[PDB]
RNA sequence: CGCGGGGUGGAGCAGCCUGGUAGCUCGUCGGGCUCAUAACCCGAAGGUCGUCGGUUCAAAUCCGGCCCCCGCAACCA
RNA sequence: CCAUAGGUUAAUGAGGCGAACCGGGGGAACUGAAACAUCUAAGUACCCCGAGGAAAAGAAAUCAACCGAGAUUCCCCCAG
RNA sequence: UUGAGCCUUGAUGUGUAGGAUAGGUGGGAGGCUUUGAAGUGUGGACGCCAGUCUGCAUGGAGCCGACCUUGAAAUACCACCCUUUAAUGUUUGAUGUUCUAACGUUGACCCGUAAUCCGGGUUGCGGACAGUGUCUGGUGGGUAGUUUGACUGGGGCGGUC
């Protein structure tokens, strides 16, 4: 966190040679957070691979069961009348011909994809720049799915990214810093499972070790 | 690190060595040069050819500190005794006040007699 | 005797040993010292012989709890 | 040094929990007044239980309030003086009503002397600022008196 | 009795122990400074680095005898 | 000062003795290792303290082995 | 007051051509700086002489994006990662500072006591010293236990084993 007027006022309740109890960190994660509205927290998945290497290079998200806040805004691809529902469950933009035209340019106006089978007929023209943003959908992640209506209701929750370049560990926002610890803990359990999913082919040795959430002048504490 | 401008400055010549100093008036000494420093043998570091090039060589060693106007004291018998203060004037510096510090025998303990030839 | 008046420890019997196959006697003395106490059931100051392991007891305990119970006839303390 | 508190301190005290002090302070001051002790979290209400009849039995020897610590704030100031050595050094110690007395009314010696010392009364003649002692919970400076007009 | 070493220009002492390999000072025979000699300086002349076989790219050097020596010890009953 | 060290008076307990056994303390060398230090010899020898009619031990934060034991001591054995 | 280690934090970061010093890198329109940005250099380090930091001349709530256009990649707002290096912090040795309370008196005094010890009190002066202990690097024939080759019509050197 950056040294400001308002931060100052905080750095004075803390020493840099004192650590805190699990319990009290986790309140101490929302003091730290100058901020008037509610900040919110990256964590690191400990790894696991080596930091540089291609053939160990993890890039995916996944896509949460019941969300931590904010929703996404989501398209689906589906013909006919289908799309009505969909449009009343959680869709806010149809896959057509007329919007094909700005994918194809790189402009996704929705955060989240879903497809019918019958529809994924025209998506599998797209799936090159669908593919490098990780909107593009895949029948072994359920995203390719008949019931799309329910599926966009169930994409309401949101997702989680993960991705590395440099780095044998990976960092990525979860939710509030006013989150429920103990919910924290399960969104993080599907998390570390989509990860083994994603879990590159050659990824020797050990792979996922024992995971933690970390403050300023109080040290990382276990999940 | 800002330079200081002003100070004294030490100069020391016997018959066998030309030692100059630029000082502080608290009585450190800042930076110094050797006539000896010019890998001349015996007397010659007496000499204004030796003294001469002992000046801008005491003055590269204040060269962090910043100088500008110097008080300057002289001691001992030897030649290059101005020539080197010459040399520090044309490098760019500026004498506030010369003054002579030469010591006049006092006691003297035991003198040459019985004098080398 | 260097005697903990407070607990009872006394010397005890033991060997040096080092590194040598050659064993020979030791014989454990304590470290010996002086410490002064409050007795509230008799108003007094008191004047007790104190050691190492000892000195760690009562302390810890209490001397309402130690020293309070342990005349065992009175020992002219 | 981790102890709990028996009763309360205005510097330090958690309920149910130890606290961190010095172990030197704690046998100087917390221990002996009765104010701490380490552990004995499972024995403490049996210590405090058996002081419970001890301190009603002192109320038959002491049961009364202080009415000074009231009136330290006033700065009062002292109206006895040493009578002096012809050097200018003086007898020391010898009783606590000759010294630090501003009403002149006990006739015996005293148990507390109205100043704080390491070592009773100093031989010096002139002006000296020392600590007034009342009770340890409020302080005071004064200067001596050497003159008692 | 031996033990360990040595075997060198004339004398006295280096080198050796890493074969690519005979040296310095005093001397001897002359040059330079000299009137002249010494010092100093520059030049020359010289050793079968014991003896016969062996081993080798080769032997003052290693290997076996013979042969002359130095030093240490040549009294214990 | 009050007090208490100190002082005095009354009472109890101990004191010395008695054969051997017995808990604790101090603690060898010889001997064997066909040689010696570790190891053996030995907690012996001798000395000291202290005590009972016996001393000492005990019914488990012990011992086993999935079967179970259910105090300790003494004896034959386990076992060379 | 500072030797040493360690935490903490900032400046970084460019070439080439163009506005433009994009460090890497993962997200990204309303969010942020008051112990702070400007000036742009006098002068200190570094230097592509621009810029930033030490600290001023000095002020003091902003600002930024569109159009334009570079590039794998963007220039508000917000994570994660770092070289070099100092100060604040911190652990831990020095140097010296005052002052009693572990400790001490082969100081003095009163009383036990017509007692050089001891005990109690009194009053001075020392001392975070000494004395001592757990563990341990090293020393130590002063003291002590022990080991310490053979053949040879003699021994020793030599030879033999």
């Amino acid at each position: 966190a950056k040294l400001t007027k308002r931060m100052r006022v905080i750095r004075e309740k803390v020493d840099a040679t004192k650590q805190y109890d699990i319990n009290e960190a986790i309140a101490l994660l929302k003091e730290l957070a100058t901020a008037k509205f509610v900040e919110s927290v990256d964590v690191a998945v400990n790894l696991g691979i080596d930091a540089r290497k291609s053939d160990q290079n993890v890039r995916g998200a996944t896509v949460l069961p019941h969300g931590t806040g904010r929703s996404v805004r989501v398209a689906v691809f589906t013909q006919g009348a289908n799309a009505e529902a969909a449009k009343a469950a959680g869709a806010e933009l149809v896959g057509m011909e007329d919007l094909a035209d700005q994918i194809k340019k790189g402009e996704m106006n929705f955060d989240v994809v879903i497809a019918s089978p019958d529809a994924m007929r025209v998506v599998g023209q797209l799936g090159q720049v669908l593919g490098p943003r990780g909107l593009m959908p895949n029948p072994k992640v359920g995203t390719v799915t008949p019931n799309v209506a329910e599926a966009v209701k169930n994409a309401k929750a949101g997702q989680v990214r993960y991705r590395n370049d440099k780095n044998g560990i990976i960092h990525t926002t979860i939710g509030k810093v006013d989150f429920d610890a103990d919910k924290l803990k399960e969104n993080l359990e599907a998390l570390l499972v989509a990860l083994k999913k994603a879990k590159p082919t050659q990824a020797k040795g050990v792979y996922i070790k024992k995971v933690s959430i970390s403050t300023t002048m109080g040290a990382g504490v276990a999940v | 690190r800002k330079q200081v401008s002003d100070g004294v400055a030490h100069i020391h010549a016997s018959f066998n060595n030309t030692i100059v100093t630029i000082t502080d008036r608290q009585g450190n000494a800042l930076g110094w040069a050797t006539a000896g420093g010019s890998g001349f043998r015996g007397s010659r570091k007496s000499t204004p050819f030796a003294a001469q090039v002992a000046a801008e060589r005491c003055a590269d060693a204040v060269k962090e500190y910043g100088i500008k106007n110097l008080e300057v004291m002289v001691k001992g018998p030897g030649p290059g005794r101005e020539s080197t203060i010459r040399a520090l004037n044309a490098a760019g510096f500026r004498i506030t006040n010369i003054t002579d510090v030469t010591p006049i025998p006092h006691n003297g303990c035991r003198p040459p007699k019985k004098r080398r030839v | 005797s260097r005697v903990c008046q407070v607990t009872g420890k006394r010397p005890v019997t033991g060997n040096n040993r080092s590194h040598a196959l050659n064993a020979t006697k030791r014989r454990f003395l304590p470290n010996l010292h002086s410490h002064r106490f409050w007795v509230e059931s008799e108003k007094r100051f008191v004047t007790l012989r104190v050691s190492a392991k000892g000195m760690r007891v009562i302390d810890k305990k209490g001397i309402d709890t130690v020293l309070a119970e342990l005349r065992a006839r009175g020992e002219k303390y | 040094m981790q102890v709990i508190l028996l009763d309360k301190v205005a510097n330090l005290g958690s309920l149910g929990d130890q606290v961190n002090v010095k172990a030197g302070y704690a046998r100087n001051f917390l221990v002996p007044q009765g104010k701490a002790v380490p552990a004995t979290k499972k024995n403490i209400e049996f210590f405090e239980a058996r002081r419970a009849e001890l301190e009603a039995k002192l109320a038959e020897v002491l049961a009364a309030a202080n009415a000074r610590a009231e009136k330290i704030n006033a700065l009062e100031t002292v109206t006895i003086a040493s009578k002096a050595g012809d050097e200018g050094k003086l007898f020391g110690s010898i009783g606590t009503r000759d010294i630090a007395d501003a009403v002149t009314a006990a006739g015996v010696e005293v148990a507390k002397s109205e100043v704080r010392l390491p070592n009773g009364v100093l031989r010096t003649t002139g002006e000296h600022e020392v600590s007034f002692q009342v009770h340890s919970e409020v302080f005071a400076k004064v200067i001596v008196n050497v003159v008692a007009e």
